[PDB]
């Protein structure tokens, strides 16, 4: 009931997600430095693609007051009545004095402290519950310190409205432990299979108009980049996903679209100037009924080069999957696609023809 | 007393079976003529309060017991200030006096954390007596007094260092680890200085503590907040508060 | 122990670059590169006799000797005008006096202090040449011995440059009452 | 008579004076702990008389002091609203307030060489070689050293601690002898602490005060091992002649 | 009578159980820092998996009501109406001796099946197992029960090489943008660490089987325990750093005198730039060799490995796979 997916994807000279200073995030694995792409970045690209197709718009935000006030201003309320209204919707859900807010910067609606995660129709329905008590909200704004007037039961039931991205990735909300939904997809960080050092690019944005005597660049600096063959892995706990979604057809569509977005997507970190878009050179989906398994230990001993790394990474993943398969025997399903026809990878299952075919036949078998 | 307990006797007479614990007085009353046993410290606005207990000080045995040395800057019970010194009329029992401390740290409302006793080490008396040399009998006790005073001095200086470091980093949780590891680590240095053995930072021979546990405070502070001072924000604030441990710091 | 060799090199190279161009040109072409790169096969003539007896120590000597020969003529004309500081102190003296960008130098200092033995040699040369572009008085012997001790733990040479930099910044600001 | 236990391993924590969440340990072993270990190696359930373990002597030579670490330890968290650790009245707490958080300290990376001297020492040794319960060091989760009993039979084992026992590597000056190592014997005593065990029963734990005196002794520098892999080797060859 | 189990398992870049401030728990062994996973963690993670199967092997397979065969059937109490309780023993999971009470104090009374409330006598399932109470100490939601312990000594898992924490700068991005973009949700820093952990645990069937009885039930409990010890992995931040793995080396040994750990083998930390699994395997072998030739004993040793390069002599006879090793060792245990 665990859909595991492995994929070898070689990214060229780029910088997917920089650190707090520009450099790419690096692990110290098997003793050697290894550039890596954080899990949250890929998870974000995945969700934006899945929800892209399934136009659910699982908006994660802080300015819920600003948008609720916008919805109330669209529906006839005055600017101040809308602002106070939204503040009533948010202030009527915590224990007392509502959820915690932050210092209001402008006269603009303040931003809550926690990050909400709701779909757009959920916000719309919240504006509806706020509209059902026009007079009450206006009456509360007349005071100096208003309180909650909304029926916390139904608004609390509206915050619990799930979504495909909410179902897969999960939600957290400390002030409302009743709305916390647990994620069903274990997403792992992507580290290189060979020690890679960072390399500095020296760039000088030059100004186009000349100066009277001398001519120098407008600005000179240096950004850190790195290339390499990343290994990526993810698990999909079907059981818990069908539990969150409830139905099995919606669940099946969510996992199929998840896998397709997992292979297809690539982050948007400094891509406008690097064009690092690519596809995984190897895709291995396995359906296991006992526990999920990652192939990270196979890539502990870093790989020395001067040769290619795709073939070595492919055949080494094969080797580790074969011996690992004969050491932890289990009746599981295995399938794989490959963008290189030189070697024949036996231990990875039955070689399907293409990525979407592989995903279709594997999600079907689950 | 603020409480009122009772014991329900058993027919045997040597066992308690039930008890009663409840309020005995409901109207507040502060006791005049403050307690001579405790140590009191003044805060702002004029209120005087007892210095609370700290399990972090009991990480090493008998730490407060040594208050007989010093003394110490406002940190001294009045009972001692009227029975331990020479302005009283004891003659030879004073030359064998030892301090003891019963501490039970707790929150002021209803939550308890730990208890501990602290009896001063008679060995610190042994060292002063065993040599039978007046100048050395005075140099030894001078070394214990010095090492103790400076030890706690850097202890509290480190506390404010961590309190300002964490309270300013976010714009705390570091005090517990910093202090615990600081005393735990800094007491073997104390016993290292009392036996004039080669200690970290400074070698035997010199006059006093030789400014060594100060380096121990740099160690504890530098490691408790080390993994968190990576980005320049935390780095510059942590450093700005880290440039205090360097004082007193009397050179060679 | 190494600092003494460091002062030897800095001595004869500090007079060498100003007193004859052949070595200055054979060393200039070795900035920020490996000691075995063919382009630097002409620098051994001058630097090889001073290394003592790990590769971090030789990397330090060759790299900083090249840095000393690749500085602009302004920085050498001021370098030849006639306890002690690291280069961190030099960065603070550069921002506080010559008007550099504080928020930038701080992130470039933590950017370089946060890297591995090879990142300090690739990021270092332009940083030090920028500092000599602003003619700040940088000490070379300490810089090399520092790079020499940069190879056993990436904590004992970084932390002291960062803390020394901030320390001297707030002392230069507190001293400006 | 007597034998030499080798108190070592990843972690050790001999607790004392802590009857609440916060647990602490001593910078050296306490006889209550290791007498609890012998008692666990001989099969005496809690509540049984421990008089047999009286008349024993424990001088302990500290090889390295080891550094103190605090172990954070939450118990009962994440569990659903109907499974935690009950209350005395039986009414559980709210799940947001259900788990209890204890921060138990422990001593890490230290090695002690105790010298047991008693009348029952031979049966105690033969009990440690095959116990009726997993013997631990301080607390159950801490696993002891394989060489828990360094030397099984030695007359005057104290003299063995003063000479001819391997020590871990430390800074030793050139051609220097007389390296100090502290050992505790039990006037000129350092402290008094509740160590003597009177009863282990969970219903009424009962202990008493016991004197302790730490004497810094001098040992010849011929015992300090090399930098790495040398110490364990030398102690293996040291335990090799035990048969002889 | 002591089943010792050792296992080398390499966990990738993750954070299994964090400290009081976010960092992963670390010990400083042999002078060097070493991230560690607390014993409780790898306990609640094994247990929470054991019951999930043992306590489910199975209400649809072996069943508890499927009794009578020795107190309600071959006893006379309505050999046909046997469902007498059965259905009356419902309104965790026990072994067999404590089940004698299950079919015992389940008879007499009247009964009232003619159309069933005395449970203060059967409820004592845990008071006398509940095998999940003899394997591991008491439950976590029931008052003590004469047997607070124990048996399954569990050791903390520390790395075999010095590993320093590494700061993962992360940030939250709000999806509703104002006219001043890049105002991300909340900047922050989360510490992670990777490495190859060493793990160890003991099972004292000697003083175990007693508390229970049917050596077959005990055999099932220890076998599923070992499988859960290798199988399980904690549940800390796995949904954000999938670190599910299997031990790269598994060594079960059955000792008849005393349990022994191989932790000191990893005292001198291992320097790297290469892999650590092979070096750790051959070094554990070496330590097992010198320790075996210094403390000679007639014990049983077996091990499985996911690398056919080296040959581990001191570890016994190299079985082919984890479940085969576990089966042959539990069998060899008696």
């Amino acid at each position: 009931t665990f859909v595991d997916i492995h994929a070898i994807q070689t990214l060229p000279y780029s910088n997917i997600n920089r650190d707090d200073l520009g450099s790419p995030k690096t692990v110290v694995y098997g003793g050697k430095e290894r550039t890596r792409v954080s899990s949250q970045s890929w998870k974000r690209a995945v969700r934006h693609e899945v929800e892209a197709r399934l136009g659910d718009k699982a908006v994660r935000t802080r300015r819920i007051i600003s948008e609720i006030a916008k919805r109330l201003r669209e529906r006839g309320w005055d600017a101040d009545l809308a602002d106070a209204g939204a503040r009533q919707v948010v202030l009527s859900v915590g224990k007392k004095s509502g959820i915690k807010l932050e210092k209001e910067k402008d006269s603009e609606a303040p931003a809550t402290s926690v990050l909400f995660y709701l779909p757009v129709p959920a916000i719309d329905e919240l504006a509806a519950i706020a509209d059902e008590h026009r007079d009450a909200v206006a009456k509360e704004a007349a005071k100096k310190t208003p309180k909650g007037i909304l029926p916390a039961d139904r608004i609390t039931e509206v915050l619990k409205s799930r979504n495909v991205s909410v179902n897969l990735f999960g939600r957290m909300l400390a002030e409302l432990p009743s709305t916390e939904v647990d994620g069903a997809v274990q997403f792992a960080h992507a580290f290189t299979v060979h020690g890679t050092t960072v390399e500095v690019d020296f760039f000088t944005a030059v100004d186009d108009i000349p100066k009277e005597n001398d001519h120098g660049s407008g600005h000179m600096n240096a950004g850190q980049f790195s290339a390499g063959t990343f290994y990526r892995y993810a698990n999909v706990n079907l059981d818990r996903l069908v539990e969150n979604t409830g139905d099995a057809q919606t669940a099946r569509t969510a996992v199929a679209e998840f896998l397709r977005a997992f292979l297809s997507t690539v982050p948007s970190g400094k891509q406008n100037a690097t064009a690092a878009m690519t596809l995984p050179d190897l895709v291995h989906i396995a359906v296991r009924f006992d526990r999920p398994i990652s192939f990270a230990p196979a890539f502990e001993t870093a790989l020395y080069g001067s040769d290619g790394y795709t073939l070595r990474a492919c055949q080494e993943l094969n080797n580790y999957a074969e011996r690992l398969r004969e050491v932890w025997p289990d009746d599981a399903i295995r399938g794989y696609a490959t963008v290189e026809n030189k070697t024949d990878l036996a231990a990875l299952g039955e070689r399907y023809d293409s990525y979407p075919a592989l995903i279709d036949a594997m999600v079907a078998a689950a | 007393f603020r409480h009122a307990v009772l014991l329900h006797p058993s027919p045997d007479g040597s066992h308690v079976v039930d008890a009663w614990v409840t309020w005995a007085w409901r109207e507040r009353n502060i006791s005049p003529e403050l307690d001579p046993y405790l140590i009191y410290q003044t805060s702002k606005e004029g209120r005087v309060y007892p210095r609370p207990a700290e399990a972090e000080r009991a990480i090493w045995r008998d730490l407060d017991a040594l208050l007989h040395y010093g003394e110490d800057g406002n940190y001294r019970p009045t009972i001692l200030d009227n029975c331990t010194p020479l302005a009283q009329v004891p003659q030879e029992v004073l030359d064998s006096l030892r301090l003891r401390a019963f501490g039970f740290d707790q929150d002021g409302q209803a939550r308890d954390k730990q208890w501990f006793t602290a009896t001063t080490p008679a060995v610190l008396r042994w060292l002063a007596d065993r040599e039978t040399d007046d100048n050395e009998n005075a140099r030894i006790v001078r070394r214990i007094t010095l090492a103790r005073k400076a030890a706690e001095a850097l202890g509290r200086r480190l506390e404010k260092a961590c309190k300002e470091a964490w309270k300013e980093s976010n714009s705390g949780p570091w005090v517990q680890h910093g202090m615990s590891r600081y005393w735990a680590k800094a007491e073997p240095v104390f016993w290292n200085i009392v036996y004039d053995r080669p200690a970290q930072g400074y070698t035997p021979g010199m006059a006093g503590p030789g400014n060594a546990f100060n380096l121990v405070a740099l160690a504890a502070y530098d490691e408790v907040t080390g993994p968190y001072c990576e980005r320049p924000r935390v780095a510059k604030v942590v450093e700005r508060h880290r440039s205090t441990l360097f004082s007193n710091w009397t050179p060679k | 122990y190494i600092l003494q060799h460091a002062d030897a090199l800095v001595k004869r190279v500090s007079k060498l670059i100003v007193n004859e161009p052949a070595a200055r040109a054979a060393l200039r072409r070795g900035v920020g590169l490996a000691p075995e790169d063919p382009r630097m096969l002409a620098a051994h003539r001058v630097v090889a006799p001073y290394v003592p007896v790990v590769h971090a120590v030789e990397r330090a000597f060759y790299a900083v000797a090249a840095i000393m020969a690749a500085q602009p003529r302004s920085a050498r004309d001021q370098e030849a005008e006639a306890r002690r500081p690291n280069l961190g102190v030099s960065l603070a003296q550069a921002v506080f006096d010559k008007g550099l960008n504080a928020d930038s130098t701080e992130q470039r200092l933590h950017l370089i202090a946060r890297q591995n033995l090879d990142g300090v040699h690739r990021h270092l040369p332009r940083l030090v040449l920028y500092l000599r572009s602003d003619q700040v008085h940088i000490d070379w012997g300490i810089l090399i011995r520092d790079l020499a001790r940069w190879g056993h733990t990436p904590r004992h040479v970084a932390r002291e440059w960062v803390q020394d930099y901030h320390r001297t910044l707030e002392t230069l600001t507190r001293q400006a009452e | 008579s007597g034998f030499l236990l080798r108190l070592a391993g990843p972690m050790q924590s001999w607790g004392e004076h802590s009857m609440f969440g916060e647990r602490d340990t001593l910078p050296y072993p306490s006889r209550s702990g290791l007498i609890g270990m012998f008692a666990a190696a001989q099969g005496v359930r809690r509540g049984d008389p421990l008089d047999r373990y009286k008349e024993l002597k424990f001088t302990v030579r500290v090889d390295r002091p080891g550094v103190r670490l605090v172990d954070f330890h939450t118990i009962g968290g994440g569990l659903p609203k109907e499974r935690t650790v009950p209350t005395a009245a039986g009414e559980r707490r709210d799940p947001k307030k259900a788990t209890i958080v204890t921060s138990r300290s422990y001593l890490a990376d230290a090695v002690f060489t105790v010298a047991v001297t008693g009348p029952e020492a031979d049966t105690i040794a033969d009990a440690l070689a095959a116990p009726y319960w997993q013997p631990y060091l301080g607390r159950r989760a801490f696993v002891p050293d394989p060489l828990l009993v360094l030397r099984r039979r030695v007359a005057d084992p104290v003299r063995e601690l003063v000479e001819a026992v391997p020590l871990p590597h430390r800074r030793v000056e050139e051609d220097a002898a007389t390296v100090l190592v502290d050992l505790i014997y039990e006037t000129r005593t350092l402290t008094v602490l509740n160590d003597v065990p009177l009863s282990f029963d969970s219903k009424s734990r009962r202990y008493s005060t016991r004197q302790i005196r730490v004497v810094p002794t001098e040992v010849p520098a011929t015992l300090v091992a090399g930098p790495g892999r040398d110490y364990q080797n030398k102690l293996f060859t040291y335990v090799k002649q035990c048969a002889e």
